[PDB]
């Protein structure tokens, strides 16, 4: 919303808020949320 | 079919009704002709085999 504008090219995301002020184009990707955890440690080796 | 619509396509771009609300696939010589808004279902091109 400045003089640098131009035609921002980034992994953004499509809003309601967003769109409300800005115009987006046909997406180039698709993706969801998918909550990350890091991964267990398996304990389970038959040691004892 | 040389250059007339049918179906959907042709009776949007005929003026006889507006709005296709419908099983309607996003396409390029179709938003040339009649513009769509913003897709609220993905899907793609996908094969089934038994």
């Amino acid at each position: 919303l400045s003089g640098q504008a131009d035609m921002i090219v980034a992994p953004l995301t499509i809003n309601n808020e967003r769109a409300q002020y800005i115009e987006f184009s046909k997406p180039f990707k698709y993706q969801g949320l998918t909550i990350l955890v890091k991964k267990e440690i398996p304990r389970s080796t038959l040691d004892s | 079919v040389n250059n007339v619509w049918n179906g959907m396509i042709g009776e949007v771009v005929y003026q006889r009704a507006v709005m296709a609300v419908g099983s309607l696939t996003i396409n390029e010589e179709r938003s040339e002709v009649v513009d769509f808004s913003v897709p609220f279902v993905e899907t793609g091109i996908s094969v089934m085999v038994s």
